[PDB]
């Protein structure tokens, strides 16, 4: 019983191989002091909303909507934050993203309770889980893009605190 | 709910099971700290809190002394360790001479023998802990100052 | 039960012959100083640590002493075994003043790695875990034919090399302070002394109090 | 976050007394329930047009950016990080009293 | 006559007036009685505790404590029925009181008189007189 | 421990033995008196020496007389 | 002073080492059952 | 008590024994030392301002150690921390200091011990008897004589050291 990932150590007692994107990846214990399933609600939140980060990063390089340019002329990563909150869009999203984690948090109550997988919120419109089989790949696989994009979204922003370009424009001018 | 109740079980016992004294935050620190710790040799007890205690021990005497001012203000703070060291090693061992009677069981702190090498222990560990503190200082300038260095 | 190494003295006690690299030396009995179960396991993974580090580090002064890789030579100049640590740690922030985290990016990656070797030393001095002293799973192409703690010759020749590059890295580190030249000058120059490269002090000049006044100091 | 609001650990606050401390809950709706209020802005010196939350938030990050000064003795940051502390302080324990007692 | 150590003990919430480490490695003593009610009465360690009916016991650090809890019951509950034992901690228990089944301070036969000197108190001796002398000063 | 004696001076008022908390005294049989008991002290290990007897006795100067002696755990009232 | 030296040699001796001494030695002696 | 194997002791004969032979050397490596001027600024006298009131001596000229009583102070320094350490935690077959009380005592030697000349208990005792004969009379004979005990120490030795 030894930890896959890390081939020296001990198997974590409250991990399992049910649990998607398992690795055996807890060298330090945390599964222990903290509720693992609070964790992984935690994990799979920081997943998504990185991953929302990292794509809206690339397409802020890509592209503006219309208007965007009048608004914000040279700030480029976070300082269309900082211009922002003076217009009304981030006081807009953190309203709503809010309104959204009342209804979270009566949801993570209910998960630590037991009744609701983390991050399961039923959202599935297209019906690309309904199969199944597809199901557990895409569970996986969101887990994964999610840790990617969670040291992304880290390395882009501060790629841009260093250089200012941003991700693409630090690409294109090496 | 009740959050105070009789300790171990027993109502007449001049103690009470309250949550400073036996939650399950305090009975795991309790009983991880080295003193407690299970699977530990008497002298591996006296060797991290040795090593604890003599590496804060350096701190005050470099800061506060009367050499303080001084360029030998870490020397003079690493001996002025090392003379308490000494001085509590020499209350260690009078206290298990007079506490403890000659006995062969040796894996135990309440024995003679289990003190003595708790003793041996706690003064290497002592020593130890005061000289890796002296080294860090004596190297990195954040120490010197306290992190006065980065204003 | 008298020793191999050294016939006439006695068998260290703690030290077993079935363990790598052993031939009965332990004349201080140091492998006896802590009565624990893990502490021989404790000092065998030590041993291992301290000679691969070692091995590295004689690896390193050698090739540093051959070549640089592009573009070093203009940042740090001439300086070779251990000025080169000092040279950088002048231009990284929190130690010097400088664009450059490279001692600061080792030390982050090592500490990882190290923190994560801290929890396997922990676990395999307490017996929780049946693994061997120096065995990190570490063996991606196929040496020990499908065990990675190798072959029990294998081992003893990873511990006999990594105690012949502790001594080498020592001579070459100590012969460097006082010679300036560095391994290979100092092996071609076999006459040493007569002319020595011009070195910095490095970041404990205090050791370097007794060499004049007390020693020789021929340099 | 010793012990969650789900069943799970065996966290006694006492020898023999299991108790589910909500910290996850307690924590969230305590700080939510003092800094919605909070918001509320007063054209004060101290608080400069922002609500205290907001305020206080203001002055953790210009007081960041000069990040190995401390804040001076009559800078608003003490008394904004007070007052803030006090008040949340005292929703985290009214918080968890009315949530672990009254249970609903 | 011994000690049945199976007795229920009076319901009491615990405190830190009770007995130390002292009382398991010197001496512990015991006070057992018989009550016709469930009732309050008062630790001499302490707070309150409420005794159960029929059988009570207890366990306390000194002798005096088990008789200031004996002379309350009686007076307040009028209970005579305390038996006060002494236990060492290697388990032997020595009845205490009272001694012989009749309280001190009614006479019994078979009670040998200890301590009784034959005059008055003036009648001792001087203590020059039995200075260097291993003589005893009451006569 | 403390050293109790009863002098024959006494009057068998029994006031003592009520008084004592240690229970050290008790009454015995003696046809001094007209009462014809006397008080006698055989548990003197158990003296604690707070001289309550003394204070209950009524002869002019004390029948009982406590002698404070060498102190014990018992003597002293240690609870610890 | 002449033998200057005898006072920073004799002093800290005698007012820590010997009470150091008398009351390590004094308590072993006081705290022995036998 | 005394039956630690303290006081007039075999264990205590030997002990003093070997710290005289280290001193008889400590003594000559001293003179030789300080013969050739090998103590670094052996004449400077430490400063209050630096050292503190530790550093005072109260000779009329200076009012303050030298640093050759320091340096040589600090030598010893560093040999009774190692000796404190190796009495409070000894090695695993070093002999001890303090023996356990219940021990059985080396036999007396006697007025000369059998003449093993290997590395045995019988030539460190003869060697250690010796030294602290040496170190007895090196004391009266410079005490006497007039000399410094260096000076008495390099005439003894026929001037070989300086
Ligand atoms: C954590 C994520 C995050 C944050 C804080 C911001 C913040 C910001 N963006 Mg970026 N953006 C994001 C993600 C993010 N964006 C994503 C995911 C995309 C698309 C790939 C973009 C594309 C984008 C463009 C093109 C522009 C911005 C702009 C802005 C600024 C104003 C807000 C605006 O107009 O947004 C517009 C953003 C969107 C319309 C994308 C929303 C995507 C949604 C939330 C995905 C959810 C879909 C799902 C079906 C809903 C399910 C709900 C579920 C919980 C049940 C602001 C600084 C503007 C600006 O000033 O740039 C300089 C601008 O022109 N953003
Ligand atoms: C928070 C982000 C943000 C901001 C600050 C703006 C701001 C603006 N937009 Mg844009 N816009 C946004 C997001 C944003 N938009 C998004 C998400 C969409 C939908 C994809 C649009 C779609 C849009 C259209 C279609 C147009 C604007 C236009 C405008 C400008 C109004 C000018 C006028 O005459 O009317 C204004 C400066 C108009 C304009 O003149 O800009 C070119 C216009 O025609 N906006
Ligand atoms: C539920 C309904 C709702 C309503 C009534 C509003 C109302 C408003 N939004 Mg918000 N918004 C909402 C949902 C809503 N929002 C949601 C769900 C999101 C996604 C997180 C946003 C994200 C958002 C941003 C990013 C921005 C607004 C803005 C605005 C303002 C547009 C003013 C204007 O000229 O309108 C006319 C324009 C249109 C009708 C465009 C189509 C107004 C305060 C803008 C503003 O100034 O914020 C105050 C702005 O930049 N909204
Ligand atoms: C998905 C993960 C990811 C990826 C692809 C990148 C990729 C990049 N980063 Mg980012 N970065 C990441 C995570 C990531 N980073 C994280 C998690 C941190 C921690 C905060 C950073 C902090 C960071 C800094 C501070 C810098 C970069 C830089 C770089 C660039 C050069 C790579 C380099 O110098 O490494 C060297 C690789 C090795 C030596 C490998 C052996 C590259 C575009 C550098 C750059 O050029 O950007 C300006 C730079 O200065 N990154
Ligand atoms: C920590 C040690 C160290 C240091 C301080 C440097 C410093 C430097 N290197 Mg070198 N380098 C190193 C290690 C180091 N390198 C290692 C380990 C490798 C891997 C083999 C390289 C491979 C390398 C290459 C291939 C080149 C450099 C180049 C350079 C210079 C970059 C100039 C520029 O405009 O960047 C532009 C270049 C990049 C941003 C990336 C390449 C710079 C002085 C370049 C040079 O010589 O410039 C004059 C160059 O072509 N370096
Ligand atoms: C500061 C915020 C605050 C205040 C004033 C109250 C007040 C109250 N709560 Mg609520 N509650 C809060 C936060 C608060 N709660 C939060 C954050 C949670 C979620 C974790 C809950 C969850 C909760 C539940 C589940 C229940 C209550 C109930 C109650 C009522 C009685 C029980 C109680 O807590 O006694 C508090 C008693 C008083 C406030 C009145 C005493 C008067 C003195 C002066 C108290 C003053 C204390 C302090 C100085 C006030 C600080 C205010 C502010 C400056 C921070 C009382 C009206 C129970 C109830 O009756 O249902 C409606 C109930 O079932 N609360
Ligand atoms: C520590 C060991 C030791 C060593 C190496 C020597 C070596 C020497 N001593 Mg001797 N000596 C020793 C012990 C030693 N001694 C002892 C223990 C004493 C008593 C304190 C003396 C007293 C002594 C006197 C009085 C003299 C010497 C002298 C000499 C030197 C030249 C003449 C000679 O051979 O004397 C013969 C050897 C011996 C008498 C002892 C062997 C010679 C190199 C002479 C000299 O040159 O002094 C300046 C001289 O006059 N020694
Ligand atoms: C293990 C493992 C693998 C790996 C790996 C790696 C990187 C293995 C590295 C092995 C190395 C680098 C070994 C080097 C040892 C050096 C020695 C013994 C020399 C000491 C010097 C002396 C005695 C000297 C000297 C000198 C003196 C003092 C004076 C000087 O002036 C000069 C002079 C030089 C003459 C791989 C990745 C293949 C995977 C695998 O599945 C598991
Ligand atoms: C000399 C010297 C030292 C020393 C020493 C010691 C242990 C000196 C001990 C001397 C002793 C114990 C001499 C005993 C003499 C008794 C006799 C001859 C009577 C017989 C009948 C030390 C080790 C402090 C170093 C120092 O730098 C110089
Ligand atoms: C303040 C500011 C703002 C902002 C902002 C934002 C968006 C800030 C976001 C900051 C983030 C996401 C930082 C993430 C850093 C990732 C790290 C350190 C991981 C390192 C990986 C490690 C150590 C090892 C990883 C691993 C490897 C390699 C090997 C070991 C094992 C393993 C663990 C797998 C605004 C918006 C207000 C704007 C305003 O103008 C300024
Ligand atoms: C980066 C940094 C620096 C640095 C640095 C480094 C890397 C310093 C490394 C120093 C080392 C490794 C010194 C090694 C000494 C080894 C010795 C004396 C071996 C004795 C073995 C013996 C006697 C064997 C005896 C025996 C043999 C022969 C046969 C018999 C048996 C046996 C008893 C085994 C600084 C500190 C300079 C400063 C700088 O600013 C920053
Ligand atoms: S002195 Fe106190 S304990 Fe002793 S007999 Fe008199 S009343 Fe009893
Ligand atoms: S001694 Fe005094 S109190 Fe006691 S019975 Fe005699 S007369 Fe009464």
């Amino acid at each position: 019983a030894m930890s896959e990932s890390v081939p020296f150590l001990k198997k974590p007692e409250a991990l399992d191989s049910s649990m998607a994107g398992y690795a055996g990846f807890d060298p330090l214990g945390l599964s222990s002091i903290a509720d693992i399933k609070f964790l992984q609600e935690s994990e799979i939140k920081h997943c998504r909303i990185a991953m929302l980060a990292a794509a809206g990063s690339i397409a802020q390089d890509i592209f503006t909507f219309p208007g965007v340019s009048k608004v914000v002329g040279t700030a480029k990563m976070t300082g269309v934050h900082d211009v922002l909150v003076k217009q009304g869009a981030m006081g807009q999203i953190l309203l709503w993203t809010s309104f959204l984690e009342v209804f979270g948090t009566i949801a993570l109550l209910e998960t630590l309770d037991g009744k609701r997988a983390p991050g399961d919120f039923k959202f599935d419109p297209l019906g690309f889980s309904k199969n199944a089989e597809t199901a557990k790949r895409y569970q996986l696989s969101e887990i994964k893009n999610g840790r990617l994009a969670m040291l992304a979204t880290g390395g882009m922003v501060h790629g841009y605190f260093i250089t200012g370009k941003g991700p693409l424009e630090l690409l294109t001018n090496f | 709910s009740q959050f105070i109740k009789p300790y171990n079980d027993d109502p007449f016992v001049g103690n009470l099971a309250t949550p400073v004294s036996t939650s399950s935050f305090t009975k795991s620190l309790l009983s991880n700290l080295p003193a407690y710790r299970a699977g530990l040799s008497p002298l591996l007890r006296g060797v991290e809190i040795g090593l604890t205690h003599g590496y804060f021990l350096v701190g005050p005497f470099y800061k506060l002394g009367p050499l303080r001012n001084s360029d030998v203000a870490l020397l003079s703070g690493f001996f002025s360790a090392l003379g308490l060291i000494v001085i509590l090693v020499a209350c260690l061992t009078i206290y298990g001479v007079v506490s403890f009677e000659e006995t062969e069981a040796k894996d135990q702190l309440q024995t003679a023998k289990g003190w003595r090498q708790f003793t041996s222990g706690w003064l290497v560990g002592s020593v130890g802990g005061a000289s890796f503190a002296y080294i860090l200082i004596s190297n990195i300038p954040f120490l010197q100052t306290a992190g006065m260095s980065m204003l | 039960a008298k020793s191999k190494a050294i016939p006439f003295l006695d068998a260290p006690p703690a030290l077993s012959e079935s363990m790598p690299g052993y031939v009965g030396f332990d004349p201080l009995w140091v492998s006896s100083m802590l009565p624990d179960a893990g502490y021989v396991k404790f000092l065998q993974e030590a041993e291992i640590k301290h000679g691969r580090v070692a091995m590295l580090a004689a690896a390193g002064a050698i090739v540093q002493d051959i070549f640089t890789f592009p573009g070093v030579k203009s940042v740090i100049g001439d300086v070779k075994m251990t000025s080169v640590h000092d040279k950088f740690l002048s231009m990284e922030a929190g130690s010097g003043k400088g664009d450059m985290a490279a001692m600061h990016q080792l030390l982050l990656w090592l500490g990882l790695l190290e923190i994560a070797t801290s929890v396997a030393i922990i676990q395999s001095f307490k017996g929780e875990t049946s693994r061997g002293p120096g065995e990190f799973g570490f063996d991606p192409l196929n040496f020990g034919k499908g065990n990675s703690a190798g072959s029990d010759s294998y081992k003893l020749k990873e511990i006999k090399n990594g105690r012949l590059a502790m001594i080498g890295i020592g001579g070459m580190v100590h012969h460097y302070l006082l010679t300036g030249k560095g391994p290979l000058q100092f092996l071609g120059g076999i006459p040493n002394y007569k002319s020595c490269v011009s070195h910095p002090d490095s970041l404990l000049p205090w050791l370097f109090k007794a060499v004049g006044p007390v020693l020789p100091k021929i340099c | 976050l010793s012990v969650v609001a789900q069943s799970k650990s065996d966290f006694e606050i006492s020898d023999g007394t299991p108790y589910t401390l909500n910290v996850p809950l307690v924590g969230a709706a305590s700080f939510i329930g003092w800094v919605v209020p909070t918001l509320l802005p007063s054209q004060i010196a101290l608080y400069g047009g922002k609500g205290l939350s907001t305020a206080f938030f203001a002055s953790i990050g210009t007081n960041l950016a000069k990040f190995p000064a401390p804040p001076g003795m009559t800078d608003p940051f003490w008394l904004l990080c007070f007052i803030w502390h006090s008040g949340l302080f005292a929703t985290m324990i009214l918080g968890s009293i009315g949530y672990n007692g009254y249970a609903g | 006559e011994t000690l049945n150590l199976q007795i229920p003990s009076p319901t009491f919430e615990g405190s830190t007036g009770g007995w130390l480490r002292a009382a398991e490695v010197e001496e512990k003593y015991a006070i057992t009685w018989t009550s016709p009610k469930e009732q309050v009465f008062e630790m001499p360690t302490g707070g309150a505790a409420i005794m159960r009916q029929g059988e009570n016991l207890l366990y306390l650090a000194r002798k005096e404590q088990c008789l200031a809890l004996a002379t309350q019951v009686k007076n307040s509950f009028k209970i005579t029925d305390y038996k006060v034992y002494r236990i060492f901690p290697s388990g032997e228990v020595q009845y205490l009181h009272p001694k012989d089944g009749v309280f001190p301070e009614k006479v019994n036969a078979g009670r040998v008189g200890v301590g009784n000197v034959s005059h008055s108190i003036g009648k001792n001796l001087n203590p020059a007189q039995i200075k260097f002398t291993s003589k005893s000063f009451n006569g | 421990s403390h050293s109790v004696k009863v002098y024959d001076t006494c009057i068998g008022c029994t006031q003592c033995v009520r008084a004592c908390p240690c229970d050290v005294l008790e009454m015995v049989s003696w046809d001094g008196c007209k009462a014809g008991q006397i008080a006698s002290a055989p548990r003197t290990e158990d003296c604690i020496g707070c001289k309550r007897c003394e204070t209950a006795c009524p002869t002019d100067f004390l029948s009982v007389r406590v002698y404070l002696g060498g102190e014990t755990t018992r003597s002293m009232g240690l609870a610890y | 002073m002449t033998a200057a030296y005898l006072p920073s040699i004799l002093v800290p001796i005698i007012g820590l080492i010997f009470p150091g001494l008398v009351m390590a030695f004094a308590f072993i002696y006081i705290e022995q059952d036998e | 008590f005394g039956g630690r194997g303290l006081g007039v002791t075999v264990n205590a004969e030997r002990w003093n024994g070997r710290h005289a032979m280290f001193g008889i050397f400590a003594m000559v490596m001293t003179s030789y030392m300080k013969g050739h001027g090998l103590i670094p600024d052996a004449d400077k006298v430490l400063d209050i301002a630096q050292w503190g009131p530790l550093a005072a001596v109260w000779d009329g000229a200076g009012n303050g150690i030298s640093n050759e009583r320091a340096i040589i102070l600090i030598a010893h320094v560093h040999v009774l921390v190692v000796s404190v350490i190796a009495a409070i935690a000894p090695f695993g077959f070093q002999d001890t200091l303090v023996k356990e009380k219940g021990y059985t005592p080396e036999s007396p030697a006697g007025l000369i011990p059998p003449f093993k000349t290997g590395l045995t208990a019988e030539a460190e005792l003869i060697n250690g008897r010796l030294a602290m004969l040496g170190v007895i009379s090196i004391v009266t004979a410079s005490l006497f004589t007039g000399t410094s005990v260096v000076d008495t120490i390099n005439l003894g030795m026929g001037k070989i050291l300086y």
